[PDB]
RNA sequence: UUAUCCAUUUAUAGGGAUGAAUU
RNA sequence: GAGAACUUUGAAGACUGAAGUGGAGAAGGGUUUCUUGUCAACUGUGAUUGAACAAGAGUUAGCCGCUCCUAAGGGAUAGCUGAAAAGUGUUUAAAGGGGUCCCCGUCUCAAAAGGGAAACAGGUUGAUAUUCCUGUGCCAAUAGUAUUAUGAGUUAGAUGGUAACAUAUAUAUAAAUGAACUCCUUUACAUAGGCUUUACACUCGGGGUGCGUUUUCUUUGCACUUUACCUUUAUAACAAACCUUGGAAUCAAUUUACUUGGAGAAGAGGUUCGUUGAACUCAAUUCAAAAAUUUGUUUUGUAGCAAUAGUAAUUCGUAAUUAUCCGAAGUGGUAAGGACUAUCCUUGAAAAAAGGAGGGAACGGCUUUGUGCUUUGCUACUCUUAAUACUUGUAUGAGCGUACCAACAACCGCAUCAGGUCUCCAAGGUUAACAGCCUCUGGUUAAAUAGAAAAAAGUAGGUAAGGGAAGUCGGCAAAAUAGAUCCGUAACUUCGGGAAAAGGAUUGGCUCUGAGGACAUUAAUGUUAACUCAGAACUGAAACGGACAAGGGGAAUCCGACUGUUUAAUUAAAACAUAGCAUUGUGAAAAGCCACAACUGGUAUUAACACAAUGUGAUUUCUGCCCAGUGCUUUG
RNA sequence: UCUGAUGGAGGAUCGAGUUGAUACUGACGUGCAAAUCGUUCAUUUCAAUCACGUUUAGGGGCGAAAGACUAAUCGAAAAG
């Protein structure tokens, strides 16, 4: 079996020191070790993560691709589908329970 | 002799309370005109675990009426409470479980949560997980109640002192037998150092009374007066009496 | 250490250029040499 | 790089002015047959080809008036 | 088939410790992890969350309760009178 | 209550009959 | 070389041997690094060697780190004490910023393993390299005018989809307006268990390139066969997120495991995020059929970087050329990712920084009246990305660290000391295994010495007839099977265990045999990947987990319940601790306990299911009498 | 109810490493070593181990308690 070696000035595996190696086109195994996935925007109900978005770091994010930003309903970085259609057929809900209350409190 | 672990506990060295991941402090709403004269509704979005205490905290978010915004507050759940309700705080709120109100508003013989000893401290009585206070009189006159706390004793407080309406989440905690010297570990290192104790009696005559002799004995009486000093207040500090109760 | 101070270092040429030895034309006319094994300069 | 055969594209990227290198390989598919490599600031963009016709259509497509290099 | 004849889910505790105190968390082993019933789906499948905080497996809204029990005795004699209000 | 002492805060509205809401 | 057991070269025999005297490692050291020369001393023997001595030389960064942020915390400010020295750090902050009047806000330091702008491959030196060269990129920054273009939206701002979903491919997918005031998200987080994906790692047979015994035989024993940063690569599958619709009972999709559902499932149709970043015709095409453009079938590619860079065998000025560089898979060793399940009286960190949103202060121009506003003619327009040319200071890119050792003689042990001192890597065989044992890349063949002889004695071991603890304070030391399969397993018990109880048989060998998955055909026949069992043989020196590797059991008594901890260098325990039990004090800032000289503070981000002070010490069963003595406590 | 049919809990077991130190009261004891070497033994999912940073200072600290440790110094460190 081939042998190892460390690069990065980070000589100890911490979660932003996890390593791969792969062949080169010189013949011997160099490293590369990866960034740190981030996580993604979730949900303000039910826990779970937004849609129509990417989970780049804050440095990539700074220039992602807006498309995968946002998913098509309003807002955006909001709350995800089961629970935005909750509120969506909760509003006029309310607004029609307090209109019938005052037009009906005599 | 050299000073023995319960004077070196007040130095605050290594006896500092391990608070690294606490949540913050639990206390009340902090008293306004609109809490004193009226309801106040702010919703419970979340109940965390606080890793210092058994009982869970909840973070209730109100809307603040002298600005646009919100202020999120820390305050001590009592048992039945659930995220997305509004909690209501003031005189003229609604008695319900997990309301806060004065307590000479509500009715004697209600059951109450994070008391207010005196008006304005925000939360100081009946905290723990699982405890209660029971309104058991109102003065005839108003501005005066007295309420039973779970110790057992009567305490009178003005009527304006604030209360939440029921009891402390995470009842019982006390009731599981804590099997092993591992779950006291990983519960007394969330809080302090007092854990484990080593008895007085096995150490050297330097570090504590109790200690010397060959046979392991406290040798002298164990129930010390009030007045003894620092190093002498050592076994049943100022004991009324000994051995089993009998009721 | 391969990674150190800009003064450490600065002290460090300075400990290596005083452990050389008199000029011979001055002798023509020393004795606080350190090896770097035997004495450490405690830096 | 890229693997483009679309010829549009091509014939649309002659008129760029900072294309100079070009690079003709001698490949025996089975025949000879060659892939074309041009400059491209950004990418290593190399053609891959199908027809010793077309590859020579193209050697000749390429605008003339720059450099020539070949690594053989 | 039946493992355990009567120890259950205190074999994962051995030999170790007490008879009667393997015996007396046997009294809230089968409660506090157990299947509940919650109040806003209506499915019995609550579970243990933490010291206080518990949910079910459907409403993903936690609610803050007792110990090992969604509610206690204590509680729901407390809420019953003010409901009576 | 004025000495004095204690508590709270952004010293932030005079007394009675699970969505928001700033210019 | 004057001089060679310990300088160099070649040959051989060997070792380190997958957890290395191997590469990179940090603290610590500081030139020990390299070249040349040299041997007065040192290199405990020699020494021409050297980490010694002498002269020169050597460390190149926008991308690797520090520098930035914040934690445990440190210092300081306001005060307040104190003779000061010093003690504490908002205890009556008037403390910088923001936008355009108000809002927020002690300062500073503390991480070369926490968070974090962006770099890869080949090559190069006597000594530096992801820093130097070549090539290819990436990130951050960039002030005032005139030209352009691209795309958008418009005479103040788009698209479909029953839905989920998705929505701009110019040089780059930039082109769907926006203030104060706010609300979120990323950063951003535990442990255990298995499942799965992917890269890398290793491996198998036959195609392209080299050596060999061959007395006795060979399709013979083997050996060398590549592709970074850069592209959402598209895909596709799979894991999850998400709609229509069926409208289930003789409930159903299903997972290794359970999960999910009438707030919607069989069943069907439909759609992203996450992966490896060539896998499926992906990029086309030869051709046909759909049709004012799609679907199928054949030729090109090591999907594009990509071979040409590197690498390898024979000829060949002594500089060259050659062609290969392929079908595939199989194991699961190491990493990361995904979706899950489970555990906590344990819930497993902050800021710097970045992004999204609610709302809407302000939005088409030229000139023209009066005082930013009503008004008269033409309506062409404005921005998102890239720049180009002149004025501002010159308009890219600071400073520091980069050599070497990291112990085997460069660190600490008074030393070139068998001591101590922070990650990854593992092929075969053997295996359960990163164990042990032999070897393969790399390294070494050196240790404050060498010959010869080989007695006593010492030390580290081996083997011993017959007896088998008679030795001895005491079975001290050593031996005894010990892996695996089949069988069998008591007293007692807290019912969980005891238990590998005890106790047996076998395992040697080869000739054998058989049985147990994925791919296709109109009940069967073809392509292609396992290691688990069983019985008949005979045979071999009747002996075999063949080396390595590995429990001695049983009957009882005493102590301690257990796991754990302890007298660093004479005592590891019956000692301590521990869960359990019990007692005591305390309702609070005029409390309990404790610190302080005072100021003040710790518990306390606490509040009797709490804190503090004790004693006893699983469980089971008990815990008797005595308040006279001494303590503690209570009334009058 | 049992039998058979399925998984992955435990301060569970063996066991290298790691952390220690039971015995030989072995060697050494003018040692490699002012505590080492050999064999043996204990420990390895948690009261676990390690590193760096940081806090606690001497009639003080810290101590699962040995009169232990506090730089070869401890029934009161070291320097003057």
């Amino acid at each position: 079996a081939q042998r190892v070696h460390y690069r990065r000035h980070n000589h100890y595996n911490t979660k932003s020191n996890k390593v791969r190696p792969v062949r080169t086109p010189g013949g011997k195994l160099t490293i590369h070790v990866v960034k740190k996935k981030a996580g993604k925007p979730k949900c303000a109900d039910c826990k779970t993560a937004i849609q129509g978005v990417k989970a780049l770091r804050p440095a990539d994010n700074y220039r992602a691709r807006r498309k995968n930003r946002t998913v098509a309903r309003a807002y955006g970085g909001s709350i995800c589908a089961r629970c935005i259609r909750e509120r969506i057929m909760r509003a006029f809900l309310f607004e029609e329970q307090k209109c019938v209350r005052q037009v009906l409190k005599e | 002799g050299r000073v023995i672990r319960g004077q070196r506990k007040g130095r605050g060295s290594i006896f500092k309370s391990h608070n690294h991941h606490r949540k913050g402090a639990a206390k009340l709403r902090h008293l306004d005109y609109c809490e004193k004269k009226g309801y106040i509704k702010g919703l419970v979005k979340d109940i965390i675990h606080d890793p210092g205490r058994g009982a869970p905290l909840a973070k209730v978010i109100f809307k603040r009426t002298e600005k646009y915004g919100k202020k999120e507050e820390l305050i001590i759940a009592s048992e039945g409470m659930f995220t997305g309700q509004y909690i209501s705080c003031g005189t003229k709120a609604p008695l319900s479980v997990g309301n806060i109100l004065p307590i000479g508003k509500m009715p004697e013989g209600t059951l109450i949560c994070n008391l207010e000893h005196r008006t304005g401290n925000r939360g100081t009585l009946v905290k723990a997980s699982g405890c209660y206070a029971t309104v058991v009189g109102q003065s005839e006159d108003g501005k005066k109640t007295k309420v039973r706390l779970p110790s057992g004793a009567k305490k009178t407080i003005d009527a304006k002192a604030r209360a939440m309406v029921g009891v402390v989440g995470a009842g019982g905690r006390i009731d599981k037998p804590i099997l092993k010297a591992g779950v006291a570990h990983h519960k007394y290192r969330v809080k302090r150092n007092c854990w484990p104790k080593v008895r007085g009696v096995a150490m050297n005559p330097v570090e504590h009374p109790h200690g010397g002799g060959n046979h392991q004995h406290i040798g002298h009486p164990s129930t010390v007066s009030r007045s003894a000093p620092a190093g002498q207040k050592v076994g049943l500090i100022a004991a009324r009496r000994t051995g089993l109760l009998r009721g | 250490g391969s990674i150190k101070r800009f003064r450490l270092k600065q002290r460090l040429g300075k400990c290596r250029r005083q452990n050389r030895p008199v000029p011979h034309w001055y002798r023509l006319k020393n004795t606080k040499r350190r090896h770097w094994r035997r004495t450490k300069l405690g830096l | 790089p890229k693997q483009i055969t679309d010829i549009r594209k091509f014939l649309k990227i002659s008129r760029k002015p900072d294309t100079t290198a070009v690079i003709i390989m001698k490949k025996k598919s089975k025949t000879v047959i060659t892939k074309l490599k041009l400059r491209t600031k950004k990418y290593l963009y190399t053609m891959v080809f199908a027809d010793r016709k077309k590859a020579e259509r193209i050697e000749n497509s390429l605008l003339p008036s720059l450099k020539r290099i070949y690594y053989p | 088939s039946r493992r355990t004849k009567k120890v259950g889910l205190t074999g994962k505790y051995g030999t170790r410790y007490g008879s009667s105190l393997r015996k007396q968390i046997k009294k809230i082993e089968l409660m506090q992890h157990a299947k509940y019933l919650c109040t806003f789906c209506g499915k019995t499948a609550t579970k243990r969350t933490c010291v206080g905080i518990w949910k079910c497996k459907k409403c993903k809204r936690k609610v803050c309760g007792g110990a090992w029990s969604l509610t206690t005795p204590a509680a729901v004699a407390a809420k019953s009178t003010i409901i009576r209000l």
